[PDB]
């Protein structure tokens, strides 16, 4: 669509309604426009970095700073043709965002498929209140997950403890292994320990399926037996 | 800055998938995390995703595939049914075992070259 | 050939300034001065120009390091005093240009801005800070004054503890370097922006105008500056806190307040002879190794000038300063360190301080002799586009955080109304961030307004008093 | 319509009964700290002062199409 002209020049067309005379009294809104100018560039802004890996857009590795030869034992003497392209578009194309912990976060879950069943709320509440001292695993506020895995590994290669961000990923991993097994047994225990003190529940996970399934296979015990009917009549013929 | 902001947001907390929602072969283990919603923030239709999920849906768990697409729809399937399973587990108490007797793989044990 | 020492460019109808010195931290000699100067005299006759932006190109590293007194010293050892009189008839000229500019000049105080770098923005209503300013008048160790009218800046725009000029004098005298939000919260910036947040401020400021017939010499464009400004403001970090403890700002308070005819011996008691909290009594012990350090005849030299031109105007103020540096670099009566310790520091690194030998303590008369102008030596600060003088900033007040004489004036005011009604600390805040159309939301302006009444208020049932 | 001090709440009084509880006693035990409720982005706005990236983030705004 083209750039509108008229939705940001409203003060002036109406600053020619005011002198000729066309409009009696300047509206309320005249003024408060007037000192807040609106900004009428519309114009597309180039862009020479990746915020989020500081990648460099638009540098351009002349011949003379690759001395060396290549991976093929050639040296480079001449520019190559990718060279020779204009590469203005790339200044304006938005960036591609890209993290490290996007790779360890699909790595996590495609070795602990069932972590996926947590339910996980995307909600966020207040992001600038996380005061959180990745030391330890367990923070208070946010529930033990994936991310605290994501997060503990990063703070590892972040403190130089371990090199590689496998030993660190890995170093990571038990202490959550260990934190999943001490609440696996806290929430045992305290259904076993309730019951010992004459606790009652009225339905069971279990039982809750059960009667899911039941409401399910009795509407499909109609249908079969309709489908079934119908079937003996239509083959009759 | 915000793009560190972003990496560390929720929704970069999930892990890129574009598995069929709708699929009809074997199921052996979950495929889609579940994303659940509070009652208060579902009765106005927000579940921290990119747009507002129609208000149709009452149920307070959806797996989904892309925060939005061409076709100006959210992918995503209303049911956080594979928790349920996991819990039914937890209550029949039955541990895991090794019909190989291998090594706990929860447990940084001393390996050798065996 | 070579790079020019500042570069000029346009932005849209705002004229950018950069200095171009990065190897020198930005540090200005008579040839950017004179540049700036003549190309400034140019803006103001222009009628296409609305605004002018004074930043760097070496930033977030350094704005101005401040002036370059290094090369005024061999000036000195080689007898070159028509040298270093140029450099500083240049400087001040500049600065005096800066403060009685008509049009709105806007400096990015993005990095070390100590010195000439003070001067370049302390003159101005709009001075931004960032995360990486560090504000600072290091001249007490070089054994020179406090120059680029700060003393006649400081002791007018400073909020907290400068009812007579003690916190200016903390800073002139101790050569303290103020940070960031600190240096917002003080008065010694304007506005405080994010760094990143400078690149899109500047475009907006190109892209503004005055509307309809008036220029951009009118206080109503000077307002529509500010307001631009404030959209790129942020909220300060959640972890901050002001550097200064309402402790620490009684320790100034009183060990720096002096009379009309005070010394620096004065302060020396305070701070020999102080009372108070532990925290106080260490402060005060702090402050008085720092004074020790410094040249003895320098911090007389600036006490005499922070008490002269505190009350005078602004032609006189800057004239005073180009007296006294021409009669310190031509040191007539040997009462001066300025050339020696400035080799000692810029031309030789030495981290040691200078040796002092001029430990005396000069009369009136010898302050009067090396602060007026010699009958012998004439000179004069090149005439600008505006030439006016006053005695009080014309735009400085509005577009800043309040200081604590206006604050008073106000409880006073509102305690001696025919009300009859009582001054409580929640109507002050709202006075002061929901009523002043200039100052409504301004950032910081909450917490400031509760330092004051915490150590300055004496709340009794739902009333203040201003103790 | 108050019911007789001998026989048991009525349903109304029982409701009313709940009500005091809710007050006092229903809160006890702890307060709830950096949490988002819903309806408190239209009845406590923030000042355009205070607003900071992480709390447009916090709202989603950033979320394009």
């Amino acid at each position: 669509m083209k750039i509108q002209t008229n939705a940001v020049n409203v003060l002036q067309r109406t600053s020619a309604y005011l002198k000729s005379g066309l409009l009696k009294e300047t509206p309320a809104w005249y003024n408060v426009v007037a000192s807040i100018p609106p900004s009428t560039k519309f114009t597309r802004e180039p862009r020479f970095k990746n915020p989020s890996n500081g990648h460099i857009i638009g540098k351009l590795v002349d011949v003379t700073e690759q001395p060396h030869a290549n991976n093929k034992g050639l040296y480079k003497t001449r520019p190559n043709s990718s060279d020779k392209r204009v590469g203005v578009k790339r200044l304006y194309r938005p960036p591609k965002l890209t993290y490290v912990e996007d790779r360890l976060r699909s790595l996590f879950y495609k070795q602990h498929p069932w972590e996926l069943s947590r339910p996980k709320i995307l909600v966020e509440n207040e992001i600038g209140d996380e005061n959180y001292d990745w030391s330890h695993m367990l923070q208070i506020g946010r529930p033990l997950d994936g991310e605290s895995v994501i997060q503990r590994t990063m703070y590892l290669i972040k403190t130089k403890q371990y090199g590689d961000m496998v030993e660190a990923y890995d170093h990571a991993r038990y202490e959550f292994y260990a934190l999943r097994m001490q609440e696996e047994t806290e929430q045992q225990v305290a259904l076993e320990e309730a019951e010992m003190f004459g606790s009652l529940f009225g339905v069971s996970a279990i039982e809750h399926g059960i009667q899911k399934e039941q409401e399910v296979l009795d509407v499909w015990e109609k249908k079969v037996v309709e489908e079934t009917e119908l079937m003996a009549a239509r083959t009759s013929n | 800055t915000l793009a560190e902001l972003l990496g560390r947001s929720r929704i970069a907390q999930v892990a890129n998938n574009h598995k069929p929602l709708t699929y009809t072969g074997k199921k052996f283990h979950p495929t889609h995390q579940i994303i659940e919603t509070k009652p208060s923030t579902l009765y106005r239709q927000e579940w921290g995703l990119k747009s507002a999920i129609p208000s149709k849906i009452k149920s307070r768990y959806l797996v989904y595939n892309d925060l939005d697409t061409l076709e100006r729809i959210t992918t995503f399937e209303p049911r956080g049914g594979t928790q349920w399973n996991r819990l039914r587990f937890q209550e029949m108490g039955v541990p895991i075992v090794s019909n190989i007797g291998r090594q706990n793989p929860f447990f940084k044990y001393i390996s050798r070259p065996e | 050939t070579d790079a020019p020492p500042v570069l000029f460019t346009v932005q849209d109808t705002a004229r950018v300034i950069t200095l171009n010195r990065p190897k020198k931290l930005n540090a200005l000699n008579a040839e950017m001065s004179e540049s700036m100067f003549k190309t400034l005299n140019e803006y103001a006759k222009s009628d296409t120009t609305n605004l002018v932006i004074l930043k760097s190109s070496n930033r977030p590293r350094s704005f101005c390091a401040g002036g370059d007194v290094a090369t005024v010293a061999i000036f000195n050892f080689n007898k070159e005093f028509a040298k270093s009189i140029k450099f500083f008839t240049d400087e001040y000229s500049l600065n005096f240009q800066i403060a009685t500019y008509l049009k709105p000049i806007v400096t990015f105080m993005d990095g070390i801005t100590m010195g000439g770098g003070v001067g370049l923005s302390i003159h101005t209503p709009f001075r931004i800070a960032t995360e990486n300013t560090k504000w600072a008048m290091p001249e007490m160790d070089i054994g020179f004054f406090p120059d680029v009218g700060s003393t006649f800046a400081l002791p007018r725009i400073v909020t907290l503890a400068n009812s007579n000029s003690q916190m200016a004098l903390y800073l002139c005298l101790t050569g303290e370097v103020v940070t960031g939000a600190d240096a917002y919260m003080l008065g010694l910036a304007s506005h405080y922006v994010s760094s990143e947040n400078l690149d899109a401020l500047q475009k907006r400021l190109g892209e503004i105008s005055p509307p309809f017939n008036n220029d951009p010499q009118s206080a109503y464009f000077f307002g529509m500056v500010n307001e631009s400004i404030d959209e790129f403001v942020s909220p300060l970090p959640k972890d901050y806190v002001f550097k200064y403890s309402n402790e620490k700002l009684n320790v100034i308070e009183a060990c720096f307040n002096l009379s009309k005819n005070g010394t620096i011996e004065d302060i020396m008691n305070n701070l020999r002879q102080y009372e108070g909290s532990a925290e106080g009594k260490a402060f005060a012990q702090e402050i008085k190794t720092k004074l020790l350090t410094k040249s003895p005849s320098s911090l007389q030299i600036a006490l005499r000038l922070v008490q002269e031109n505190s009350r005078d105007h602004i032609e006189s103020a800057i004239k005073r300063d180009l007296y006294t540096a021409a009669n310190m670099c031509m040191n007539q009566d040997s009462l001066v360190e300025f050339s020696e310790a400035t080799k000692h520091k810029l031309i030789d690194k030495q981290r040691v301080p200078y040796p002092w030998t001029k430990k005396e303590q000069l009369f009136v008369s010898q302050l009067t002799s090396i602060t007026s102008p010699k009958p012998s030596l004439p000179m004069s600060l090149l005439r600008n586009t505006s030439n006016v003088t006053w005695t009080q900033y014309p735009y400085h007040s509005k577009y800043q955080l309040p200081t604590e004489q206006e604050i008073a004036a106000y409880i006073e005011k509102r305690t001696n109304d025919d009300t009859g009604a009582k001054v409580t600390e929640r109507e002050v805040l709202n006075h002061f961030a929901n009523v002043i159309p200039s100052r409504r939301g301004k950032l910081g302006i909450q917490s400031l307004c509760k330092i004051v009444c915490e150590r300055k208020c004496e709340e009794v049932n739902d009333g203040l008093r201003w103790k | 319509i108050p019911s007789a001090n001998d026989k048991p709440y009525s349903s109304q009084e029982l409701f009313l009964r709940q009500l005091n509880h809710s007050m006092r006693t229903a809160k006890l035990g702890a307060t709830i700290s950096k949490v988002y409720y819903p309806h408190k982005d239209i009845f406590y706005p923030p000042l355009p002062e205070n607003i900071t990236v992480e709390s447009l983030m916090s709202a989603g705004v950033h979320l394009g199409q």
